[PDB]
RNA sequence: GAGUUGAAAAUAAGCAGAGAUCCGGAGAUUCCCGAAUAGGUCAACCUUUCGAACUUCUGCUGAAUCCAUGGGCAGGCAAGAGACAACCUGGCGAACUGAAACAUCUUAGUAGCCAGAGGAAAAGAAAGCAAAAGCGAUUCCCGUAGUAGCGGCGAGCGAAAUGGGAGCAGCCUAAACCGUGAAAACGGGGUUGUGGGAGAGCAAUACAAGCGUCGUGCUGCUAGGCGAAUCAGUGGAGUGCGGAACCCUAGAUGGUGAAAGUCCAGUAGCCGAAAGCAUCACUAGCUUAUGCUCUGACCCGAGUAGCAUGGGGCACGUGGAAUCCCGUGUGAAUCAGCAAGGACCACCUUGCAAGGCUAAAUACUCCUGGGUGACCGAUAGCGAAGUAGUACCGUGAGGGA
RNA sequence: AGUAACGCAAACAUUGGUGAGAAUCCAAUGCCCCGAAAACCUAAGGGUUCCUCCGCAAGGUUCGUCCACGGAGGGUGAGUCAGGGCCUAAGAUCAGGCCGAAAGGCGUAGUCGAUGGACAACAGGUGAAUAUUCCUGUACUACCCCUUGUUGGUCCCGAGG
RNA sequence: GUAGAGAAAAUGCCUCGAGCCAAUGUUCGAGUACCAGGCGCUACGGCGCUGAAGUAACCGAUGCCAUACUCCCAGGAAAAGCUCGAACGACCUUCAACAAAAGGGUACCUGUACCCGAAACCGACACAGGUAGGUAGGUAGAGAAUACCUAGGGGCGCGA
């Protein structure tokens, strides 16, 4: 499978080499490049090796599976593919706008998210429970 | 913060109540083991959990020989002769369930 | 090793030179002795290899100035 | 005279690390009551015999070992005969 | 600051905003072999009375033998031992080759081996150069100079002084003498050269200069954080194209379906360290210290220098062969001296051997962090872009895709 | 060059069977060869080649349903057998010791070193793959345990063997 | 038993002993073990069930007594276990140690598969070769030669 060399960067702990990259889970984004250009949706999966993001209906690739299981039985599915995270810009559903995305400080002794188009808070206080709860 | 926790709860015990400890903590991994094999349900994490909290009790136990004033030398022969001294008894968690039913 | 203790004098690295030039490798070597030495200090005699020239420095300056600028406890030897 | 040395300094709760299950060993249970136990390879049989009599409780005849191709020591545990072995091998999980 | 349990999915369970996984500092554990070190062994095992063997250290004990030596016993986180690419120092030390043969000579004090120590080592504070004018420990570069010379006067080897730079730094001790002993030692005094010191008297005294526990200091390193600015169209994808805009103390770099200052990570700029490390300042303290006059009787590094022989090395091959350093044998002089100035003698100049220690400028790459490349792009570049010192071959050293 | 060869001149044959496919795989019946081996076992060596299930790319001098091949999963049980916990030979290392540019060389006690000395187990059964090892019978060494009998035993040393 | 510095030993003198030696043999171990057949099943592979007789003679080892003999010259390991024992030295000492016949108990590591006159080791090969030891049936034969056979194993990994 893996092209040998493609495989996964190394620190000499063995453990891999993350991206570092710009947006979370819970996130709501809009699509740059790609033919999945335009559509707008919100993020799954992340992996912090390849900077790849997942979205839901996005990206679609029919895939075909083969059950053999004492008849053959065959399925048709449709996944979605990893799509690589340059590729998206936060989006704004109020003003209805997709920016670039600043750091603020929230006097809480909070550091924050905001999107510099508009000035709007991106990430909530509860936002990691919101979803664990998912 | 169950970590903060158990770690105050082991720095005021004393020594033997730590030996004894360990002991009973290295016979439950014991009886684990066996219901590995057994293929009979249990926990994966529970592995880890044991064995790191044998760590953390170990750990303790050497940091306040340091202050006592002890060698690295005068660890391991104390050690030998803990590691000697030690008799096998029935882990009290399951074993003592199994002397009862 | 063919070493005086005492004066530290070690064999030389010489040519043998021939009428005709022709060099060759050899050594010339430290007189050395197996004696017995008189100590007055200690009442008694010292087996010792010396070199000869040791010999004198004892004869000169003393048997116990030689040790100890040597650096070699008669109590030892 | 003095205290007394076990052949190695070991630490008796790893020397038993499983019992071996196959269709082997389980008519080696019927038949010898005899258990079957992957042990420690640095481990001896004084300190098989001492660990087992005291951990499940039961008084044992006699001890064989092997060394695996693999370098895995493996114990015959042959307990006496008042003691029953499938009552062992239904209080550990071996089902015959 | 959000997801996580290596490569590496899948499965199973956990751990996680009272902060996980992760990154850095300091600790902890570290089976068996290996210096291997309780004793043994056929490395990775065995036997054990459970022991760091042996050598140094501290104490107790005390053979032949009075003092001693050896031995015995004990203490001790206990100094060493082993490993290490190249460079370096010492020790041993070739041969092919060149000379159109070869022996003196060359190769070359090279390779190799052995031992040793360091981040550099070695050398080093004038018993030195020079020449009648002067310099002022050592090392390194340029030059003198392929000069003077050496040489079967063949092949070849080959300086130095003046001159220019880099870099700078000077210190401890022996003896005379005074204390303490029976000594051997210890304590003060004393260290220099167009002479010092000891000796005997009379003056000056406070600053100056060198070293350095402790500690907030300064800076830097070892994790980090903030960080400006764009849209639609174009046939899989646009960073390209045509058309509009904008940032720039940022147009380094890498990635992104296709080439991007404005998409991501970043960059300029700017913040940031509980802990450890490093250079620096400060830091109680510790060190030292001057001045003149008289006195050739006291000292100024002895089996040493020299001499006779045998050699070695100096550019220098025994030559008229100094200077330097060694085998054998002899063997001085103390400043009214001794050595050097290319045999040797006279005169003058210069210097103070036979006790030590010292930073920098210079050499190197098993490497670490940045950077560049008229360097390679899978027959290349490292032997090695995948099990690479692997497979395989060899008893073995070794070879090796 | 689709040529030489296919590794002895012990010899195969037929009927069934399995299978997509059989001169070659399994079984039966003949026939033939070895039998101081071409039998059975053990030392050394090899290293999992052993057994079962699955497979038929490569390997196998043809074939292949098969295999010492590939894939998975198993398998080696000891007081008495063999070594070590006993003893020494040749030899090796060698505290101290003697010598040696260095590395080291010689060498005494010591300690290693079996191919030898010492020392206790056999029959039957089970058995996909182990058996003087597991089972059932009778045995035998070495310790420990108690009773009884004595008071000194232990090593170092002297000897016989 | 005695003697000499003399415990044991060696050595000298005195004494008591006619038997001794060891393969093998008889008996227990040992029979409701094993086994020819017999009965029944067949997954037609193997399995369950009951079992008669189990003695004698003659050949006869290169094996055992046996380091038993006789002869020869070339003159044929050491040390420990083992048996015996005073002085010297060290250490330990009373329910401590040693001495005994029974009785009960107790039981260290490592090898153990397979091949081994070989297709698995050694020969680069599934190679007409090399490889220590053990066991040694029948008929003929002086014989471990040869021929033909048993047990057991094979028909040589190209055929027609
Ligand atoms: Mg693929
Ligand atoms: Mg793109
Ligand atoms: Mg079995
Ligand atoms: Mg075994
Ligand atoms: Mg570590
Ligand atoms: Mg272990
Ligand atoms: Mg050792
Ligand atoms: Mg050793
Ligand atoms: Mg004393
Ligand atoms: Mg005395
Ligand atoms: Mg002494
Ligand atoms: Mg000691
Ligand atoms: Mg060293
Ligand atoms: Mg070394
Ligand atoms: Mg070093
Ligand atoms: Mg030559
Ligand atoms: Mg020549
Ligand atoms: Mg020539
Ligand atoms: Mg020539
Ligand atoms: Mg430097
Ligand atoms: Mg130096
Ligand atoms: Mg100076
Ligand atoms: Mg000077
Ligand atoms: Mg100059
Ligand atoms: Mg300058
Ligand atoms: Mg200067
Ligand atoms: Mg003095
Ligand atoms: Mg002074
Ligand atoms: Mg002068
Ligand atoms: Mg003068
Ligand atoms: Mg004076
Ligand atoms: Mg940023
Ligand atoms: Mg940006
Ligand atoms: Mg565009
Ligand atoms: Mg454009
Ligand atoms: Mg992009
Ligand atoms: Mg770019
Ligand atoms: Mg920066
Ligand atoms: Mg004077
Ligand atoms: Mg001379
Ligand atoms: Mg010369
Ligand atoms: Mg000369
Ligand atoms: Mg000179
Ligand atoms: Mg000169
Ligand atoms: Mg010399
Ligand atoms: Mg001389
Ligand atoms: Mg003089
Ligand atoms: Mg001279
Ligand atoms: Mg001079
Ligand atoms: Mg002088
Ligand atoms: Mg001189
Ligand atoms: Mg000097
Ligand atoms: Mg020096
Ligand atoms: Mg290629
Ligand atoms: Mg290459
Ligand atoms: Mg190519
Ligand atoms: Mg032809
Ligand atoms: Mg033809
Ligand atoms: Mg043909
Ligand atoms: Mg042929
Ligand atoms: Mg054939
Ligand atoms: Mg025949
Ligand atoms: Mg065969
Ligand atoms: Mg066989
Ligand atoms: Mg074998
Ligand atoms: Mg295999
Ligand atoms: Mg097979
Ligand atoms: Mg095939
Ligand atoms: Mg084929
Ligand atoms: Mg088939
Ligand atoms: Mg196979
Ligand atoms: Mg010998
Ligand atoms: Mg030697
Ligand atoms: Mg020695
Ligand atoms: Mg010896
Ligand atoms: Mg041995
Ligand atoms: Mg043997
Ligand atoms: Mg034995
Ligand atoms: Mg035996
Ligand atoms: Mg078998
Ligand atoms: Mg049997
Ligand atoms: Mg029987
Ligand atoms: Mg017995
Ligand atoms: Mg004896
Ligand atoms: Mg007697
Ligand atoms: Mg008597
Ligand atoms: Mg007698
Ligand atoms: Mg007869
Ligand atoms: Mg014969
Ligand atoms: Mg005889
Ligand atoms: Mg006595
Ligand atoms: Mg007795
Ligand atoms: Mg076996
Ligand atoms: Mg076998
Ligand atoms: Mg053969
Ligand atoms: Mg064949
Ligand atoms: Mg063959
Ligand atoms: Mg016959
Ligand atoms: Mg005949
Ligand atoms: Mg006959
Ligand atoms: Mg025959
Ligand atoms: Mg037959």
């Amino acid at each position: 499978r893996i092209k040998r060399w493609e495989r996964k960067d190394c620190k000499p702990n063995s453990l891999p080499k993350l991206h570092k990259m710009h947006v979370k889970v819970g996130d709501t984004v809009k699509v740059i490049s790609g033919g999945e250009k335009g559509k707008i949706g919100e993020i799954s999966k992340i992996h912090k090796h390849n900077s790849t993001v997942i979205i839901k209906d996005l990206n679609l690739k029919t895939k075909h599976v083969k059950s053999k299981e004492e008849g053959e039985q065959g399925q048709i599915i449709k996944i979605e593919a990893a799509i690589h995270s340059s590729n998206v810009m936060l989006y704004s559903k109020e003003q209805e706008v997709a920016s670039r995305v600043g750091h603020k400080i929230l006097e809480d002794g909070r550091k924050v998210r905001y999107l510099i188009k508009t000035g709007e808070i991106v990430d909530t206080p509860d936002r990691w429970k919101e979803i664990q709860n998912k | 913060v169950k970590k903060e926790d158990e770690l105050k709860e082991l720095r005021t015990k004393t020594n033997e109540q730590l030996n004894e400890e360990i002991l009973q903590l290295k016979g439950e991994l014991f009886m684990l083991r066996l219901q590995r094999s057994a293929r009979e349900n249990f926990k994966p994490s529970d592995f880890g959990r044991m064995r790191k909290r044998v760590a953390r009790m170990l750990t303790v136990k050497r940091e306040r020989e340091i202050e006592q004033g002890v060698g690295k030398r005068l660890s391991r022969k104390l050690d030998k002769a803990w590691k000697r001294s030690i008799v096998v008894r029935p882990p009290p968690s399951l074993k003592k369930l199994q002397e009862k039913a | 090793r063919r070493i005086c203790p005492f004066t530290g004098k070690k064999s030389n690295k010489a040519n043998r030179v021939s009428h005709s030039n022709h060099k060759t490798k050899r050594l010339q070597f430290v007189n050395l002795q197996y004696k017995r030495v008189w100590w007055e200090a200690g009442k008694r005699f010292v087996k010792l290899r010396l070199s000869t020239k040791a010999l004198k420095t004892i004869e000169k300056n003393g048997l116990d100035a030689v040790a100890k600028k040597a650096g070699i406890d008669l109590r030892k030897e | 005279k003095k205290l007394k040395y076990p052949r190695r300094i070991l630490d008796v709760y790893q020397i038993l690390q499983s019992p071996i299950i196959t269709e082997a060993a389980i008519k080696n249970i019927a038949d010898e009551n005899s258990l079957l136990f992957t042990v420690d390879v640095r481990a001896d049989k004084k300190m098989i015999r001492e660990a087992i009599s005291n951990f499940f409780g039961v008084k044992v005849r006699k001890v064989n070992t092997l060394i695996r191709p693999d370098g895995t020591k493996k114990a015959y545990i042959m307990l006496n005969k008042e003691y029953n072995a499938s009552e062992l091998a239904k209080k550990i999980g071996i089902f015959p």
